[PDB]
């Protein structure tokens, strides 16, 4: 159906800034669903099978939510004309060492539960050195 | 069955139903005159809405005084509602009335209390004071109803922010802004809200349309804000964001009624879902026996044209079919060229849709939701409606002082008018917002004590006779309390009108 | 109880039903391209409409071959519809495309074919040649959609009339004329119509949308106009005036389907009634088991905007709730900036409206209308749908060559998809307008005679397996004809899918 | 409710012509009918006879109908902005002589039956003489 | 509703209904003759009961051969039942019972009437005694004391059928209680879809008088209304002076009660007691009966070999006869104890294997035609299994009978 494409992960300083990009390709059709009709969540996988939620944004960007570990530092956004969602993440620290995935729901609203999402990116590595 | 009903409908038959849904009109420049108001009342207004989003106490005092004078002339009891401005970011005021922006411009957004009335394409004012501290560079600031998007670029002073306009949209004045960014710490009742609430209480409004209700605790904060003087005033929680739908069960329990603001709702959630949310909210309110109102986007094109669009008409009709108690007009009646005409259209759509609804489906669906052993109170109300159906009653007459009973009888959705005889004028006015009810006032002081509950019954029967509801020979269902208990009605009689 | 369903509805949960309603798209400049058609199909088009009100025989031959090629590319069976121009007085062509008229002016109205294309504010042409002998001085001529009115002052020449313009209005090209004097006696099919009907049979269209159908004899006439070459093709009567509604019962009996033209209905009858008339027509068609289409004012703003209004969306949703089989785009896909997106919107609205309906209500209501005894044919179809509910089947699979059976199962509104295994490609295409159905073609010429129906039955199960409908362990209902009879299915099987 | 007032009756010679006018005022606030929402029928009653249906016009003028006795001779029209409904009578002949009523139905469509009407005008006398 | 049905009953209209209830007759001195057996059979009997409390092995061998002979002459499949002696005047299977049960198994009886059944364990001891040679014979458990009623649910799951010995019950429990116990047990069986029979005190006075008492007659009618599949005669047909007239009397009462019962109540009751994902077997059966009502079919032809389907269709109590086309003769005989069923036999060896399932169907339709049930133009419900399914009926056809 809809597919996602990610970019901008890498290595940076403790306290330095990155802007991860996640761009989306086609549609689903069976349900008339397309990137602009889907909420998007950003989830992170540290070393270990513990994908946890990082943030979420509704279909039209009018609603955002974050885990508290990241609140006030990270900014989730979306450009529907370009079919891309961004996770801005400055003033980064060693805890946020992880592989970062974007995922797209069925729905206009996002979830904190990974299994409630239908399409995923590959996950791109972010490492913050001390 | 609705199918069976549908295939029997005819467009050429005149309808003969008594309008059961109720119409709320907001008051403004086209209608604040006493003469204008009388015309809206004749046209079918039941509650006059004051949008406290704009206007001075002197203005709203005037609206209040005029509607009381007009009602007094027509011998009516009209409810007055106070719609709060609410905890909503607003955009100052703009000079020469308007200002437009093109993408690629740079515009300052300041919180310096100055420039509040100046307001130029170049720098304008906003309601939130800590806006410079919360929205950081790159943040997306959505103005009007999300229509405009802005990106925060510069820090500037402690008071001002430089932002890139990502538009093509002309602003109109003192608009609201709903910024998606969190750390908003939204209040429930602003200081302005609180003083406006007192003004209402002190001046005697019948109901509060509480704005931007998200949680049940907000509804309690609003209750608290009305002191012992305001314990009798209804609170109708305005559901206008996703959280509103999220908590609708708690908010229904805590409120006296709900208002589905569909425009406000459409800004955060997809239309298709708003449709569904409206079905959900309206129906939960029906099952709870509390009034629900549909408010925005009603016959909006009629503010300037003498005809609405067909889709607009169906939107209204859909609200009625859906189960709505009241529909509410906004600009159409406040600042519109056709106030009486659009109220009369609302009257016509209501009658048409009520008449196309299957008389019995709601009574049956609500009754089958009921756990069995029913309370006596519940039994008495449901049974009065089924009695009315079986005898083909033309009216139910209930004697209720607070109106609780009248709402409980309306919940079972009979097919005839409900007449409520009260000794309380506050009840006459507050029942204007429940479907099929019509109040008749008994002045204890002017006449007897009606211990027997007999003068009141006469008052009710008399009314329904003059109203056109009943004639000699027809059957009426009368619900009241016996003279051995108090608190709630538990006694019912079936009477044939004589004359 | 829809009430019960409503109060359990949640907008936060993803939807799960499979789209049952069908989408008709009219083709024009934005879409006649083969690649555009492939985009329209992927997006959810099921039948492609040709508006014969305009276009050359070469133009429409182009649409036919392009939709044929696009479908072949995607492996789909798309129905092609021919929407007639119909016998309805129109005006002609203007110098420049436009001309404006002011109240108090005078305009000449001629039937001389020389002004046929040079139409000016001062004198313009009308197709009906004897209009001068029919409308007598003082008579009223309605143009566009009753928007422009004329009062005939004098019959100046042998074939022109001098008229006083009463309102102010700007007209553009080939708009329609309504003479309210009655006494117009329009045919059922114009000479142009008759030759277009022949063109349609000769190119193999699947269905005719017949225009301005007012009586049962008119649909019978249209039938006549298709020889035996075109007798297997569906006639869908467009109901667009008061007579259409008056005689709707006759018209359902004589037609294969109905099209509710809500725009044209609005010209003569008020909106509140169009709402009622639409419920009446849709439900009568449901009970007749015939397809019905809702046509006008669907998502019209999305011809130039990228989002429709919420009221437009609830208008569409209401059509589906009403019971309509299909919805039809017009300008949205013909001459519109956002064709694929509007089709997909309509898909999302269709699905949302399915899931908000109570699964069992329409079934129970249809069944309670049928008097006992039932025909064996109908008993088999109804009993098969109710089996489906009782075992919670994930799909019904009927083997129908003409499609009778699939329409009769659709009549009973099951819960799951209906898969029709047919040997006739024409029925694959025609079944695109009945709800829940999806055909699968069996080429007898390529394969066996499948006397034991095991190969077809497999093709169908397979189909439902691959499309995600059913998986090993689920139950399916299979309906066909026994090996002792032919003509109509009379036999049903209950199968657990194996893998 | 709505009130109707006719005018324009009088005397005419066989073959002459008249224009009856009916002016409206008021509303059925109980329902929201203003003549602009109501169909209008014209009836006549000849001396000693009953109320004749003459003709009708739908709410917005897009639909009219007439009894055969008057088809092709009479014309009903209406202007909602002036709140007036008109009946034009041409080739008037002596048995059209009667008292003429306009009446308003609480429907967009008219009826030919007098009882299906909700409000009536006072009636105006039309007398058609021979010659 | 039964109320509405009652208020429009008339004692003057000839009643027209095909008898759905089945009569069991006990054989003794008055009826062991082959001629007398033929007379019972013509005058409505469907099963022959052997009372092993009295009589030698030779004596019952006589009755077995004689019923087989009279049945053969009339072309009917009559069942034979062996009523056990029981531990009478504690174990479940007396040694005598064991030898009697093996005699019955070796001689081919169709069912056992297990006496004094108290626990489900005892009915399973009986099934053990029957062995593999009697693996397929019906065990009908006779409830004749309070432990029987107390344990009725276990006893029903373990048995094939249940028999209410109301006279035996009346010795330990008061009569009004027996009334209530009969309704309980009949309906528990009705829901379970297993045959239930009423046994003692039936038309006992007709043993010596030419007509019974009105109270006796309503007692029989009240068994039928209560839901019982079968009624059983005891001394009436064994020692009695009027065996043929009493069987005929049972037939008239059965028909009148059947015609006085409301046709749909049972069906609606049984159906609404079912759980909402029905199983495909149960679904095909119920919907066949349902379809029969909706189309007013005059017959339901079911193709079962074991008769399972026929019992299941019967559980839903349709309006019309159920013709079972079977290939196993023991099923023809065992089905005589289920309400509304009538088996037609198709010899798979003597006639070509009906692999198509199509000749059996025709056989059934011809049977229904001749009996008088169905006439050219009438509809019928056909229920069988497809070329490839796992040994149970799963498809259903609706047929209009044509001139043939």
């Amino acid at each position: 159906q809809v597919q996602l494409q990610e970019s901008g992960g890498g290595l940076v300083q403790s306290g330095g800034s990155l802007k991860l990009s996640c761009a989306a390709s086609g549609s689903n059709f069976s349900s008339g669903r397309t990137f602009s009709t889907d909420a998007i969540g950003w989830f992170r996988q540290a070393p270990g099978k513990e994908r946890e939620f990082v943030g979420g944004i509704s279909w039209n960007g009018g609603i955002t939510d974050y885990v508290d570990s990241v609140k006030g530092r990270f900014t989730i956004s979306r450009d529907n004309a370009k079919n891309t969602v961004y996770l801005q993440m400055n003033s980064l620290q060693p805890e946020d060492t992880a592989v970062y995935y974007c995922a797209g729901r069925d729905s206009w609203y996002f979830s904190k539960v990974p299994d409630e999402y239908r399409y995923w990116g590959q996950g791109t590595q972010v490492t913050v050195s001390s | 069955s609705q199918l069976q009903h549908n295939i029997g409908l005819s467009i050429f038959e005149p309808v003969a139903k008594h309008r059961a849904n109720r119409i709320i009109c907001t008051i403004g420049p086209s209608t604040q005159s006493v003469e204008a108001l009388k015309g809206l009342m004749k046209s079918g207004m039941s509650v006059a809405r004051m949008n406290f989003s704009h206007g001075s106490y002197e203005y709203h005092q005037t609206t209040i005084n005029n509607v009381r004078a007009a009602a007094a002339e027509l011998g009516l009891h009209i409810g007055i509602a106070l719609d709060t401005k609410g905890p909503e970011i607003r955009t100052g005021l703009f000079k020469d009335g308007e200002a437009t922006y093109a993408p690629g411009d740079t515009v300052l957004v300041t919180t310096d209390p100055a420039f509040e009335k100046i307001g130029t394409k170049e720098k304008f004012y906003v309601d939130y004071p800590q806006l410079p501290n919360v929205v950081r560079p790159g943040g997306l600031i959505y103005v009007d109803d999300g229509v405009l998007t802005l990106r925060v670029l510069s820090k500037e002073d402690d008071c001002t922010l430089k932002c890139h306009v990502n538009n093509h949209h002309r602003l109109t004045d003192r608009k609201g802004i709903n910024l998606p960014g969190c750390e908003v710490d939204l209040p429930a009742v602003s200081e302005k809200d609180r003083k406006d609430l007192q003004f209402g209480v002190e001046q005697g409004v019948d109901m509060i349309f509480a704005s931007f209700i998200r949680t049940a605790d907000q509804v309690r904060e609003v209750r608290a804000a009305l002191g012992e003087k305001g314990k009798d005033t209804l609170i109708i929680s305005k559901i206008e964001n996703h959280q509103g739908v999220q908590n609708i069960d708690a908010i229904i329990e805590a409120s006296d009624g709900i208002m589905v603001a569909r425009g406000d709702l459409g800004v955060e959630i997809p239309a298709e879902k708003v449709v569904v949310a409206q079905m959900c909210i309206i129906s939960k309110c029906n099952v709870a026996g509390k009034p629900v109102i549909c408010a925005t986007q009603m016959l909006e094109s009629m503010t300037t044209n003498p005809r609405p669009t067909r889709a607009e008409v169906t939107d209204v009709a859909n609200a009625v079919f859906n189960g709505a108690d009241c529909v509410m007009l906004s600009g159409e009646t406040a600042k519109g060229k056709y106030p009486n005409e659009v109220v009369q259209y609302m009257v016509r759509i209501c009658i048409e849709a009520q008449s196309a609804t299957h008389d019995s489906v709601m009574f049956n669906s609500i009754k089958n939701l009921q756990k069995i052993p029913m309370s006596p109170e519940e039994a008495v109300c449901s049974s009065a409606v089924s009695s009315a159906f079986e005898v083909q009653a033309k009216a139910i007459l209930v004697l209720s002082n607070t109106g609780r009973s009248a709402r409980l009888i309306s919940k079972y959705r009979p097919n005839c008018p409900i007449i409520c005889a009260t000794t309380r004028l506050l009840t006459c006015r507050q029942l204007n917002v429940t479907r099929s009810v019509e109040s008749v006032y008994y002045d204890v002081d002017a006449h007897g004590e009606d211990n027997d509950r007999e003068k009141r019954v006469q008052l009710g029967v008399d009314w329904a006779k003059t109203k056109g509801y009943v004639s000699a020979g027809d059957v009426m269902v009368i619900v009241h309390a016996d003279h051995s208990v108090k608190g709630y009605p538990n006694q019912t009689r079936l009477v044939r009108v004589r004359e």
